[PDB]
């Protein structure tokens, strides 16, 4: 909400509304005359929502912050042996504060760090990905490597 | 059902990828070099995640710490600042309040604090027995037990404190002893002890090495200067999550304590029943170890876990000396009970927010209490004013005012009580959390 | 208007419409574009606020003549009656019986060198921040009619703290120049030394003792008093007069006290509620009235059989609630209100609880306003209360020392560093209201320290490393002023290094080194005797003399500097420079404005 | 309360109090201005302390012929 | 320029041998001037511009501090949303840039000036003729407050 | 009798003194107007 141009991915409960609903429309305003105040929409959709341990399984080396390693107890870190690194799948990441602020300047490629070898053969991006039942909570942010 | 700290993740990741690695790095932040001047005490966490690496599991020596902390501080410790502390129940309920309170939100996680904090106090406590039948051997132990402390952590740099504090009645027995067998055979058993963690510290490694990790975790990692240590203050007075309502209570009741019980101390020479002495030491180890904090090469809050062992031996001690007993005038206790109640408006002026998952339902974990549209402070701030009106009040008064049974039962133990309430109110934030 | 703004095209339905009361415009003309004659129905009518542009008129001032008339009145009552109460007849009203006593040629030596050092570092001075903030008020004031701030809070007043910047205001009509316009900061260091010098080391220990017979006590509270004036009070802020109204406060409480008397008691207050209304960090004043109060109340209680409870009262009520017709005297409560309200809203401030991030700006990384002989003055303070505040809860006497006025200077300096967590800003300049008691707290400070030092040898030497601990956190900041003080300054940017080697720590390794020395005396002792040190004529001067010397070093590297500066840069720009050429040619001088180069084109 | 017994014995704890100076060195054969170093500021408050302890009425105008400190005490005495 | 990072390169112009002339010749002690806080005790023959009646007069320069003293407390200082002059010199002004030179010190980074030109001619929006009056309140009414908003 | 006198001249002008410089910031005050 603090960042109003961040493509942001909007959510409404469907078990608010009533049990024989039939339809659903958008409607939006935009009232301010303010160059830098404006809005931008796509259709809604019904999502899919399988779970993480059974996308991302028990087995393929994972990417996971500092913060984020005594929630994901059963996920496989990424190891190395001989100066040689394994190259991960999947990245596991704090809210968007504590991302920005503490893991990636913590571990990145100009004082060492993982985001120094990621960053030149993997190209990641961003996925969707919601808590159970806490729809306007930021848990974190789970990233795919190409 | 209690929270946790911030280093669990970093701590549980770089041990579980330290069996195939064959060393102890960090993984995270520097040129893979390992950590090897310090970090014996992370190859017994890689050697616990064989069996699993559950949460209950892994975090179970941060337990038996604590536990052990206790059985060492109610049965050792308090018996010794003589008859009038022990054979008291104030005491022993400040005592346990405050050990529980400085160590719920520091001491749980997997950070090597709650360790220190034990091998800083049986330190203390060997040498303290030491010096009682005028023996060399628990003198020999207390050495080892401040070398292994240190190879833990740089923040290790504490039982310094507790060996420096019991110097000079040591010396009374070192000169004595070496009367009776010689001067070789006191100080080759004391060199082989005090000398010995280096067989544990380059077991693996070797000098090039750890010199070289040491260069570039100095050029640059994050390594303040001693006369930067302002900043760890600094953190804790800003209202985030480093540094909340839950983590400068545990601070703050021991520096109240320490500065109140030295004023007391100074004027009043002699106290019946109290033990002189022991009450010096006891205080020469928390400023040593406030003075040693100094030298460390990262300055955050987290260090500030150390002191729930020291500090909950210092409240049961100030409950005995701001007693209606040994402070007889009614202005200085109710001078004591204001600058209670001004601590608790200081530290309720903040959040109420913990760590990453541990935060999911709390109530107050973004904003300020605000019970009902006026915040929890501004009525701490009421009551210290109203507790200083009567204080000044008694001031102008013909030295026999306050002396009913209303304000002699109300400062008989407020730490305990105030130690009490805060920890209720910990618990209840994790249970409110729980249920919604 | 106020509660509404909208728009209505009168013969259409759908064209109403309304705002809420914050969808004000900003006006700042009538561009048109529409060129066409002066029909009727085409207007607009705009309202100024000016609001703040009061003045008195007929009642008002009346009132404020009968009532500084009534209270006059009532403190010359009140001080017929102390002279009563002394069996006098109010004939021989001040007429002295004792002889008067003379100063020392080392209490005169004193004056000579600390008033020749504040006269010349008002040429080659510093110039602290807030002074173009003030001169340009000042400036400003005559013509809009009031006080206004002219950067900040859409041009409201200054309603409380306002009546310092009204006598700059009439001093900036006869010049502008920089050495003019600083004359009440220097004026006021000048009676605040006199005052110290002649009054307060002489009613802290009045005999054939020390402190107004041991030399070293006064040079030590000089070379003090210089090293927390000189980085502090040199510009237009209002600190320099807070640093006396507190002395002033003082010895009027303490002289209330002595006499027996209470007219000055009733004085005080007037000065008290005079100096807190220079600026919020004025509660400072309020300190010896609490202190010295009961004192008071039983001096109050103890003549109530000849004159009553009410007397007394009713002038030291009068006399607190006079500070209005100096703040309302213009700018009615309405105004003040609301000037209080938009600086609230708008505007850095700052709550009690983080009353302690005033000791963090000033031991901070760089920071010029952080800078050295800026903690230098704030550590000393420290150092020298809590020293003396250990020496007298443990053995309760100094023998040389009277203990009443000792324990009111601590409990001063005490509740003086208490009060200031109210202040809505927490500046580390706000520090230069204490130069007048540093000095006599380093005064008692040496004074205590040479008696119980010189029966020990550990005391002595824990007295030298924590001065030299002091030292080592000093010396850790960069020497920098704020904008054109640092044009030739030798380490503006950087910390003190010797050859590569920074300074702080060659004073961390001395002050271990002497802490160690000092646990070996503390152990020995338990073989050998501590007393033994004779005090012939060479370990006499020797105990008294550790801080001295380190004042005495920090004031000349705060004066060299500046002087290096200016005299090695020459004719380059410097602000002395500016002053030496503004001093001769009469007062008509363009400081800067003529060392600057300009291509138009 | 005669002679000897506070006469001295509570005016050195007066003069210690108020100047500083040791009770050691308060014997009634010395005079304020000339051994010890007593003006007049400290003179009024001596006066007005010891009218606390032992109510009596100094006036200001009869402190100026108390020259030493035996002064004091046949003055005192006269009282007596 | 040898480096092939895309965020080095230079792009100069002819040199020149400037024609200098001091600032007091330049502004002259007579027109208004927006002295920021830093740089008002060193020129004090420049005066800043009125504020009569409640209505600010336009100033015609602008003298600033150095780069890291503007950057950080002259710019947010006198904002607009707090109250300072920036409220009507940014709505009605047009700022410039004056090439100047501290001399004999050629390393020193003091201020900068800045010329200011009207956004609209005052050959067609002349100044106003604002009236004047007086009148009497009391000493407690408040009419409304004053919008101190950002 | 010189006492009563000098008691009461700090009474009554204590009093007046009081309630004179009290109500200065509640008293009329002559503002003057601006209009375009
Ligand atoms: C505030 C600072 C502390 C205020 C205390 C005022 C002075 C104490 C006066 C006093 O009589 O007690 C001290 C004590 C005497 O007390 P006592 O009534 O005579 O009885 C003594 C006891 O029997 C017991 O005497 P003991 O000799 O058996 O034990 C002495 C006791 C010592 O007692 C104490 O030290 C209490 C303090 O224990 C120690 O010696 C511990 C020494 C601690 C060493 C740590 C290094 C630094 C200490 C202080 C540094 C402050 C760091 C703050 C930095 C923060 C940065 C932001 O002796 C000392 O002063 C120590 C002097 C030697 C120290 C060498 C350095
Ligand atoms: C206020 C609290 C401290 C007052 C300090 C005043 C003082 O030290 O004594 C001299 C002086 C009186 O001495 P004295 O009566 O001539 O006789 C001395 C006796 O011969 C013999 O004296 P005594 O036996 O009466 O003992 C006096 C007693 C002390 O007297 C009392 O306890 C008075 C209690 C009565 C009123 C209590 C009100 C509530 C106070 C609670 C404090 C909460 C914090 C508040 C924050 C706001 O002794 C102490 O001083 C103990 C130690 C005091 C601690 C000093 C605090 C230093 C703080 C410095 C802060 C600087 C920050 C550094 C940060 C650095 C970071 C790097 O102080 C006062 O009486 C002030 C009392 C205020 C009057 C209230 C009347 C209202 C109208
Ligand atoms: C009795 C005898 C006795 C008490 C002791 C003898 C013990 C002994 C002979 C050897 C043990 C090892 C030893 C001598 C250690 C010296 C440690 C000291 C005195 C101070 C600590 C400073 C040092 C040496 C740091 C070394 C390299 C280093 C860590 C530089 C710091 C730069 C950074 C940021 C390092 C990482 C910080 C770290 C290691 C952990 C971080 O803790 P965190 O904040 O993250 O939780
Ligand atoms: C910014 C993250 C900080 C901790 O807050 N990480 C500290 C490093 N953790 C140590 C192990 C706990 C490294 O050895
Ligand atoms: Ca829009």
């Amino acid at each position: 909400g603090e960042q109003p141009k961040a493509w942001r991915n909007l959510r409404f409960a469907r078990a608010k509304m009533p049990a024989d609903a039939v339809a659903v429309r958008v409607v939006a305003e935009d009232l301010s005359l303010t160059p830098e105040d404006w809005i931008a929409v796509t259709p809604p959709r019904v999502p899919d929502l399988r779970s993480l341990q059974e996308y991302v399984g028990s087995t393929q080396p994972v990417l996971l912050d500092w913060a984020v390693g005594l929630a994901f107890p059963c996920q496989q870190p990424m190891l190395h042996a001989n100066g040689i690194a394994e190259i991960p799948k999947f990245r596991i990441t704090p809210d968007y504060s504590a991302k920005k602020l503490d893991t990636d300047t913590w571990e990145d490629g100009t004082n060492g760090g993982l985001l120094g070898i990621t960053d030149l053969l993997l190209r990641a991006h961003v996925m969707a990905t919601y808590l159970s039942r806490d729809w306007a909570r930021d848990w974190g942010s789970l990233r795919k490597f190409d | 059902i209690g929270a946790n700290s911030s280093d669990d993740g970093y701590i549980l990741g770089m041990a579980r990828v330290a069996d195939h690695a064959g060393y102890m790095s960090n993984y995270f932040r520097w040129f893979g070099s390992p950590e090897d001047p310090f970090g014996w005490y992370y190859n017994l966490l890689a050697l616990m995640t064989h069996v699993s690496d559950a949460s209950l599991w892994m975090r179970l020596p941060d337990l038996a710490a604590g536990l052990v902390c206790w059985l060492l501080l109610s049965r050792e410790v308090l018996p010794r600042l003589g008859p009038a502390v022990e054979a008291s129940k104030p005491a022993y309920w400040a005592a346990a309040m405050v050990l529980l309170t400085a160590w719920m939100p520091f001491n749980n996680g997997l950070r090597p604090e709650g360790i220190i904090a034990l091998g800083s106090l049986v330190t203390y406590v060997l040498i303290e027995r030491s010096m009682r039948y005028s023996r060399l051997t628990p003198a020999a132990l207390a050495v080892v037990t401040a070398a292994f402390t240190l190879g833990v952590q740089p923040t290790g740099l504490i039982a310094v404190a507790a060996l420096v504090a019991g110097g000079r009645p040591m010396l009374r027995i070192l000169v004595r002893r070496h009367r009776l067998v010689g001067t070789l055979p006191l100080v080759s058993p004391m060199l082989a002890a005090g000398t010995v963690i280096l067989t544990v510290v380059f077991a693996d490694q070797t000098l090039s090495t750890v010199l070289e990790a040491t260069r570039v975790r100095a050029k640059i990692g994050p390594s303040q200067a001693w006369y930067t240590e302002n900043l760890r203050y600094y953190y804790l007075i800003l209202p985030t999550v480093d540094g909340s309502l839950s983590r400068r209570f545990g601070f703050l009741i021991t520096a109240l304590c320490l500065f109140t019980a030295v004023f007391i101390m100074l004027r009043r020479k002699r106290i019946p029943s109290v033990a002189r002495g022991p009450a010096w030491r006891l205080m020469g180890v928390i400023f040593g170890t406030m003075f040693f904090l100094m030298f460390t090469p990262t300055k955050w809050v987290h260090h500030f876990g150390l002191f729930a062992a020291v500090g909950a031996a210092m409240a049961a001690l100030t409950t005995v000396l701001v007693s209606p007993s040994v402070l007889r005038w009614s202005r200085n206790r109710m001078a004591f009970l204001a600058a209670l109640f001004f601590l608790l408006a200081l530290c309720w002026a903040t959040t109420n927010g913990w760590w990453y998952v541990s935060s999911y339902g709390v109530p107050f974990n973004s904003a300020m209490p605000k019970i009902d549209g006026i915040t929890v402070s501004t009525i701490f701030f009421a009551l210290f004013a109203i507790a200083a009106g009567y204080a000044a009040w008694l001031h102008f008064a013909p030295r026999g005012a306050g002396e009913g049974r209303l304000i002699r039962a109300l400062t008989t133990a407020p730490v305990p009580i105030v130690a009490g309430f805060m920890a209720a109110v910990f618990v209840a934030s994790m249970v409110a959390g729980i249920v919604r | 208007d106020t509660g509404g703004a909208g728009a209505d095209f009168m013969g259409i339905p759908g064209g109403a419409g309304t705002l809420p009361p914050e969808k004000k415009p900003q006006v700042g003309g009538i561009f048109t574009d529409l060129k066409v004659g002066a029909q009727p129905g085409l207007s607009a009518r705009v309202d100024i606020d000016t609001r703040f542009i009061t003045t008195p008129g007929a009642l008002k001032k009346a009132v404020m003549l009968l009532g500084v008339l009534a209270v006059l009145v009532a403190m010359v009552g009140l001080a017929a009656l102390d002279r009563l109460s002394r069996g006098r007849t109010l004939r021989d009203w001040l007429t002295r019986y004792r002889p008067r006593v003379r100063v020392g040629f080392a209490s005169r030596l004193a004056d000579a060198a600390v008033i020749a050092t504040l006269l010349l570092w008002h040429v080659i001075g510093a110039t602290s921040s807030d002074d173009g903030y003030l001169l340009t008020v000042a400036r400003v004031a005559p013509k809009a009619g009031y006080v206004a701030n002219y950067y900040r809070y859409f041009g409201t007043t200054e309603a409380p703290f306002d009546w310092y910047t009204s006598v700059l205001a009439q001093l900036a009509a006869v010049s502008t120049a920089g050495v003019w316009m600083r004359l009440p900061a220097t004026l006021a260091g000048i009676a605040c030394w006199l005052i110290v010098s002649r009054f307060v080391l002489r009613r802290l220990g009045p005999g054939p003792g020390g402190l107004a017979s041991n030399r070293v006590a006064v040079f030590t509270a000089g070379a003090v008093f210089l090293s927390a004036w000189l980085p502090f009070n040199n510009g237009l802020r209002p600190e320099p007069l807070i640093a006396l109204g507190v002395l002033v406060t003082w010895v009027l409480v303490e002289r209330s006290i002595a006499l027996g008397r209470l007219a000055p008691a009733a004085v005080a207050i007037i000065v008290a509620t005079l100096t807190a209304t220079l600026a919020p960090q004025g509660l400072i004043a309020l300190a010896p009235l609490l202190t010295g109060a009961r004192a008071i109340a039983q001096r109050i209680r103890r003549r109530r059989a000849t004159d009553g409870l009410l007397a007394p009262l009713a002038v030291l009520a009068a006399a607190l609630s006079l500070i209005t017709v100096v703040v309302f005297r213009d700018q009615t409560l309405a105004t003040v209100a609301e000037s209080a309200r938009i600086k609230y809203k708008v505007g850095p401030t700052i709550a009690w609880y983080q009353d302690f991030l005033r000791y963090y700006f000033l031991t901070v990384e760089s920071n010029v306003e952080g800078s050295m002989s800026r903690r230098f003055a704030v550590l000393v303070l420290l150092f020298c209360l809590f020293g003396v505040l250990f020496v007298l809860l443990r053995r309760g006497r100094v023998a040389g020392l009277a203990s009443g006025p000792a324990w009111r200077l601590i409990g001063t300096t005490a509740v003086g560093l208490l009060l200031l967590t109210f202040t809505p800003t927490k500046w580390a300049v706000q520090f230069g209201a204490f130069a007048g008691l540093a000095g006599v707290l380093g005064a008692v400070t040496a004074f205590t320290f040479a008696r119980i030092g010189l029966h020990s040898r550990r005391n002595l030497t824990l007295y030298v490393t924590a001065l030299l601990f002091v030292l080592a956190w000093a010396t850790s900041g960069i020497n920098g002023w704020f904008y054109v003080g640092n044009y030739g300054v030798p380490w503006y940017d950087i910390q003190p290094v010797i050859a590569s080697h920074p300074v702080t720590s060659m004073f961390l390794t001395l002050s271990i080194l002497t802490g160690l020395l000092a646990a070996w005396y503390h152990f020995r002792m338990d073989y050998a005797g501590h007393t033994e040190v004779k005090d012939n004529r060479r370990n006499r001067i020797l105990a008294s003399t550790p801080l001295l010397v380190v004042a005495v070093i920090m004031v000349a590297g705060e004066v060299g500097s500046m002087a290096k500066a200016a005299v090695f840069r020459y004719p380059l720009y410097t602000t002395a420079k500016a002053n030496l050429t503004a001093l001769s040619t009469g007062l008509s001088s363009c400081a800067m404005a003529d060392d600057v180069l300009a291509e138009p084109d | 309360a005669a002679t000897q017994e506070e006469i001295i014995a509570g005016l050195a704890e007066i003069i210690e109090e108020v100047t500083g100076i040791e009770p050691s060195e308060v014997t009634p054969e010395k005079s304020f201005v000339d051994d010890l170093d007593i003006d007049s500021l400290s003179m009024v408050e001596i006066a007005v302390q010891t009218e606390d302890k032992y109510g009596v009425k100094i006036p200001d105008e009869d402190l100026a012929g108390l020259r030493t400190v035996g002064d004091v005490v046949a003055y005192i005495q006269k009282l007596e | 320029d040898p480096n092939l990072s895309p965020e080095q390169w230079f792009a100069f112009t002819p040199p020149r041998v400037p024609v200098l002339e001091s600032l007091q010749r330049l502004i002259g002690s007579a027109t208004p001037v927006l002295m920021d806080i830093a740089t008002a005790a060193n020129f004090p023959c420049q005066r800043p511009f009125s504020e009569h009646l409640g209505i600010a007069e336009l100033p015609q320069y602008r003298i600033l501090p150095d780069h890291k003293q503007t950057a950080a407390s002259s710019n947010l200082w006198q904002s607009s949303s707090t109250g300072g002059p920036f409220l009507f010199t940014q709505a009605l002004l047009r700022t410039s840039t004056i090439a100047t030179y501290l001399r004999g010190d050629w390393y020193r980074d003091w201020g900068s000036v800045e010329q200011y030109h009207r956004l609209v001619p005052a050959d067609q929006a002349p100044d106003a003729v604002v009236e004047e009056g007086v009148i009497t309140v009391p000493g407690w009414g408040r009419p409304g407050p004053i919008r101190a908003l950002p | 009798r010189s006492h009563r006198i000098a008691r009461l001249a700090a009474v009554v002008s204590g009093i007046a003194g009081l309630l004179l410089c009290g109500i200065v910031p509640l008293l009329p005050v002559n503002q003057t107007t601006a209009t375009i």
